[PDB]
């Protein structure tokens, strides 16, 4: 299965000139971009792994494509998200995400169905990546 | 003080020199005299008979401090364009209004004003409500930050869409549109208004065959996925109740309908804040009194009435679909729901500077007749923070519930990227065209592009501003 | 059932040849069309719009009994002197209806219809609720013949007044307010719509207060006394609060404001007949949507509503006071509000027969602007069961509150004597003459009758008869 | 001081040819009237002693005035009330109801007080003429 | 008419020829016997009285009401075809007479005290008329037909089920066992037995427990919804909740109740499971006490009525050919008055009365004791599709044991079902046996129960009959 | 084992002859017919997947037979369920619901026990196919 996380996950898997040119934006708005990868994909997962620090107001989009790069070489096979942050009043959260990595095969989800009371049912999103194997070792 | 009836702008309601104290309750009213009614006269009777006067003098003033408790219509303009209209803007003392309670501000502000016979028409326009009253209110439960922090969505308008038909449908049938919607790519979905619990459907089964549907969704696609649980009900005790089970099963969402009434709102709205529940308004009634210019109340004004609330959503209308809504009034109520603070800005229909107090910000939703192949206009007239809801727009697809929520997210998505890379994306080739371009690749999308392209709703609006 | 938008006169919503059945829910409004947009085809979208249908077809109709659930309309008819404005008659299924819900009848009937584009202007003038809707709701707590029984008072109007200035008296003198108007004859008195809890008088203090100027009254004069204490807050849990205290110390009555919102109302009037209260409604908010012709809610829907969710009183207007009243349509209202059925009367806008189930009696409050000079008018305007309410009639008396008091209920007394006997009282030599031979030997109200004699309120009339 | 119970009492005491107008127009709109008598002024003493039963459709008002000087002569010094009944459908119930006589004395009640919880006041409203003596004795 | 002293009841305004029913009326029927020497008309007039507004000697406290309002009026009484001196009569009584949403109020005016009366010597309420604006203050079914099989993802067939026997002495953990074993073979339930409450052989915990582990292990076993009806029913209401509050604590689907629990606490039961998301099923335990005899008491076709106004999901309704009394005309009403959405007049069925059912929902008919899968082909005839079959000895009585028994119960029943949608001519004694002798023919369970059980049968005079062909 | 959801799994899985007739008696008592698939045979997974539309206004019983031998060549190995809805009044809901197609080999469940408060168990349904392939992959 696809992992629709992220903001263009219905589109295309995006280039690099795509993924540099959403940096731009985001650059040019004032907004901290940084890199962040995993490979649990839980929908609750909300802490993913950080690449290094927000890169704050760093100027230049290459020097964030760079940085992408570099967590390419160095991360496990799992996920890779693209994230701007608005430090602005009224704001104080990321304001875009996106996927620029994902594996090759997802196997994605099933649904554990416990029975409650009466008829309600207390469910799990269980990930068939994360039962199996260890961080590292997922994908 | 000897008995008898004097002019209300005899009795300390007008006072052209009056100074706006920073704590003062401002509101600007447009009013229509009666023929022979000095205007302002009509401005002073407002302004008495909503703070401390009555038709008649009373000895009984003399108990009080009499003049910190008269408002004050201040200021009486003629509207433009508007032959014996005017603007007042009246001032009411801070110690008016019973602290967090909308029913108490309402009691005065629109309580009997309306009605009265010296005056033809009357609208509320706008209300500057000072810092210090805002901080007894809660404001939004969650708020636009917190509420896309629980969804983890970021940067792209939000997706959702009204379950149709609007009536008749079974629970378990509800669920499975809900299904087939999510599963397509919407966020949410929602009962319609006036879906709560009938003969056709009683609630518990559709709460939980939604939540089935709900959690095979999230399951199906990895994301965090919801509907719009109705909680609306005849009694609080009802509403409680539905509220309650909803969040026993774990539905991030419920809504809300505004002919409940805002006692029953603010109760919900506190609620919602203590039990990590987003809080969807659907603002049923509102048009009754917010359609006509020369009278009742600005749905601007309702705005901060309910951000106040603290409601999470609130409808806030689409510009191109099948409802009411000129763009620079839905522009104006837009930025009253979502902006920190607000700067005159009469082509909007923004009277009064007023700082929101760091009240959370409220997510507008766009409903009602709208298609994908208006993504554009969307995305330009309304901006990154809002849900994008396509009732018929999804389900009246050929291939499918699937297939018309693919659409809609294909057409967004694609156009939220266009957008960032810097195109004219409101421009009518670039628009259309990017939709066409993401279509070639998406067989769902090129379908509903083509079935929906003749349609539009242009008609004259009644809401319209005053000035350009 | 193809893809595709086609007309709401199409898709079933448009039947001229329906029978309606007495359980059906039936609706009147008054549509102004767009330029260009048929009659029928405006009629059949607010029938569609309020029942089953959205602006594109959906497949998903073929899942439940479609044709049940689709309202109709089915007649269509020119308003008198009024170009190109229309009565649209609707019918609706009764399972489209929450059992004893106000708030889901009102999300079908108002929720949306009001907003839409293609119409430039709604009024919903009527309806006609079925006998088998309204076994479903509670009716009045007490109603007008038990509320009678609990007074010890027959076969006159009964007599209030709001307590003035409207806002800034501490809790000590409205006690004293309260002791004096009913120690000079009042039944009751209120407080104000807007006095709920504030700086100058937190509530507590009101009630208690209150209490002992009632009892103080009552064991003056040997009546039973109350005055509406106001229990309107912010949150049904706070409203709770006041109304509880309210019967924990004695009070036979409370008091709502509109404003409040149909769920808190419904809540409270049940609560009202668990706790042997008298529920007064006041109309907070009622002339947004209620003042004019074109567009919002007539007041007479409002008093069908109001019966239903079972306020004990609500304010229906004085023909000759302050605010608002054709006298065709006061009557109108008082009727809806009082008798056992409804019969076809055209020039009183009662546009349905409905009977009104055993559901008891609503009393109608006079209110605001009036004097005793009036007593005549308001006998034969309003009739017997009626509260006549005199707040700054009584309070701005030049000799004291016990004086305008007195003044007010001996011109009532010696009014309904005289009519009993068979005078003319209606006639303008009979009836201000039965009220100087009373004057003759009571100094408050020679006095009245003086201070007020040229005072009247008389301006055209915005809610007014389309038959005569 | 004056009991300000019934609809006429700011009025003055109402004359024999007073009392018939008001009996005739009630048994003209169809309604049974009855005579009532009590030496308990209460504002909560629902059930004064009945003068006999109410006069079901009698047609003369001069009946009526008949009865009310018949109980005028046989019962003790107090109160005695005219009322009218309606017995139609969406009313059953008392709609005239007016004092006919009353004590050439009447000293009225005071206001008892017990301290309840808190602030609150624990009111009983007491008659001087009845605690003072029985009924058939009180004025 | 208000002087003093007594005069007849039907000279007292409760006998009117010329009475228009309304729509809002509560109507009822009657079957009068009178005393030999009373008038037909008298006797239903002092009936209209007596469950109205009427004593026995005149009171002028009459005429503080709206009296004419409130007098309930016979307006027919027709002769009995052929039988002579007893009569049907019709009486109509106001809707403001009854207290909204109550059986008990409803039932203290209709049935309160004129069975007692002297001068008739026999009476029963045959049908009534439930208005369309009284049913509206009533519930209906919690769940009903439609979410029953929406919940158990079973629909095109029968629902099957068991009581456990010995109905009383086995403990819950044998108890859990039959459950386990009768679910696991094929059942969709079992129940506890109409009188398996708690006691000192088996308190009411470990038999809801020990069914649960039953219960789930079929689930698990099959991969179906599986259930059996926890009897709730108890001495007070507290305890009765208690018992339902612990079957919903621990995931049951259903819970059972007894018609000896009465009207009151039933009401509250059947709001407390549409509130709690449970099946509530009824047991008619004493029903025959009043419903055996056609000259007097209440026909259980009046009870349905009053049972689905109540809201219980199944009721049992009869067999025809089991052994219980069920004349198949008076069954057949019985379950269209339990399913359908509204009545016509149909008088061999006992439907003296057009009456519409207002929307409340379907109630699960249930067919119950001394039947066997041998009647498989009389019971789809009679009964149709929304029915539970129960065979408790059917089931539990295969000498190859529980599991075998169920599994003989569910494939006649499937075997009966396909071949009827094929059009087979099922019902005729050449087609019917014959299906199911086929389908026996590869399941050894079904040809020893066939061999077993073929020839049982229960006949006998009737006494519940109709009076119209 | 064999899963015995659906009105007919007690007897042999249905010829193609067997199911047009059954799909012929629910088209001449006009109700729609639909074709669902799944790979999760849990007793409450209520919501299969749709193949297509359901065939309202369809009429001749070999057109259904033909969008159910597409299912059956579309679709991964699994379940596939033929249903009937009845839309009128008093139903507005499924009336007919069997199973078409099943895997050869169904390993079926067990059953997880949570030890409750006291000696309540909470029960848990767990598919062998589920937990061990996602949807696509499982039998
Ligand atoms: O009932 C309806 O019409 C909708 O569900 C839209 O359905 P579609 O998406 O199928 O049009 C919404 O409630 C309206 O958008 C409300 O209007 P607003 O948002 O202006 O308050
Ligand atoms: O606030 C006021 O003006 C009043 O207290 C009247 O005071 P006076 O008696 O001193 O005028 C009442 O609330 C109005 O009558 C309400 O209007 P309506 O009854 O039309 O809703
Ligand atoms: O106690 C019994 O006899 C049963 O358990 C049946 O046992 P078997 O299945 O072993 O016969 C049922 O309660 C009766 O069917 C009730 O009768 P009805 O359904 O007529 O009320
Ligand atoms: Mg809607
Ligand atoms: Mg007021
Ligand atoms: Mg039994």
């Amino acid at each position: 299965m696809r992992l629709t996380q992220g903001c263009f996950s219905f589109l295309p898997d995006l280039t690099d000139a795509q993924i540099e040119k959403q940096v731009a934006y985001a650059m040019s708005r004032g907004w901290a971009m940084n890199v962040e990868w995993t490979d649990d994909p839980h929908p609750r997962n909300n802490y993913w792994e950080l690449w290094g620090l927000p890169l704050f107001d760093i100027k230049d989009p290459a020097t964030v494509m760079f940085e992408l790069n570099e967590a390419r070489k160095s991360c496990a096979a799992g996920y890779i998200r693209m994230n701007a942050f608005d430090a602005s009043y009224g704001t104080e959260s990321c304001v875009m995400s996106f996927l620029t990595n994902r594996p090759a095969n997802e196997p994605g989800f099933y649904l554990d169905r416990t029975d409650g009371i009466g008829r309600q049912i207390i469910y799990s999103i269980k990930s068939y990546s994360v039962q199996a194997n260890p961080e590292g070792s997922r994908y | 003080y000897e008995s008898g009836v004097i002019p209300y702008a005899k009795m300390g309601y007008w006072d052209a020199a009056y100074t706006v104290k920073d704590t003062d309750v401002l509101a600007l009213f447009r009013i229509t005299p009666q023929p022979g009614v000095d205007p302002v006269e009509a401005a002073a009777a407002v302004a008495g008979e909503s703070s401390t006067a009555t038709w008649t003098v009373v000895w009984t003033d003399l108990l009080t401090a009499c003049e910190r408790y008269r408002a004050k219509a201040y200021r009486v303009d003629p509207v433009p364009n508007s032959t014996d209209v005017y603007f007042a803007f009246i001032a009411y003392e801070c110690d008016l209004f019973e602290e967090a309670s909308l029913a108490n501000l309402t009691a005065s502000i629109i309580g009997n004003v309306f009605g009265f016979k010296a005056i033809s028409a009357l609208r509320l326009e706008d209300m500057r409500i000072p810092h210090s009253y805002l901080x007894t209110f809660q404001g939004p439960a969650t708020g636009i930050i917190v509420e896309r922090e629980r969804l983890n969505k970021y940067g792209t308008p939000l997706l959702g869409a009204t379950v149709k038909p609007k009536l008749g449908l079974s629970g378990k049938n509800y669920g499975r549109v809900v299904y087939e919607g999510l599963k397509g790519g919407l966020d949410f979905l929602k009962d319609d208004e006036n879906i709560n619990s009938q003969p056709f459907m009683r609630w518990r089964e559709r709460f939980l065959n939604c939540l089935e549907g709900i959690n095979r969704a999230s399951a199906a696609t990895g994301e965090v996925k919801g509907s719009y649980l109705n909680v609306t009900a005849a009694t609080m005790e009802e509403v409680y109740k539905r509220a309650e089970y909803a969040k026993a099963i774990g539905s991030i969402v419920v809504m809300i309908d505004l002919v409940m009434g805002y006692t029953a709102i603010q109760s919900i709205a506190y609620w919602a804040r203590e039990n990590d529940m987003l809080l969807h308004l659907h603002r049923a009634g509102n048009s009754t009194y917010a359609r006509q210019k020369n009278h009742g109340i600005n749905f601007r004004v309702i705005c901060k009435w309910m951000r106040m609330s603290g409601v999470d959503h609130i409808h806030a209308g689409t510009v191109v679909g099948k409802l009411e809504g000129d763009p620079l009034m839905i522009k104006g109520f837009y930025d009253i729901l979502r902006l920190t603070e607000l700067e005159v800005n009469l082509p909007f229909g923004i009277f009064f500077e007023m700082d929101w107090a760091s009240l959370r910000r409220c997510m507008p939703v766009a409903s009602g007749g709208i298609h994908c192949g208006q993504m554009h206009q969307l995305i330009h007239y309304l901006g990154d923070d809002v849900v994008l809801q396509f009732g018929g727009g999804t389900i009246g697809h050929p291939d499918g519930i699937q297939a018309g929520a693919t659409a809609n997210r294909v057409a967004l998505e694609a156009m939220v990227l266009a957008r960032n890379e810097g195109a004219d994306y409101f421009n009518n080739q670039v628009g259309p065209q990017i939709l066409r371009d993401a279509a070639k690749t998406c067989g769902p999308l090129q379908t509903a592009l083509d079935l929906w392209k003749d349609i539009s709703f242009n008609y004259t609006s009644t809401d319209t501003a005053d000035f350009s």
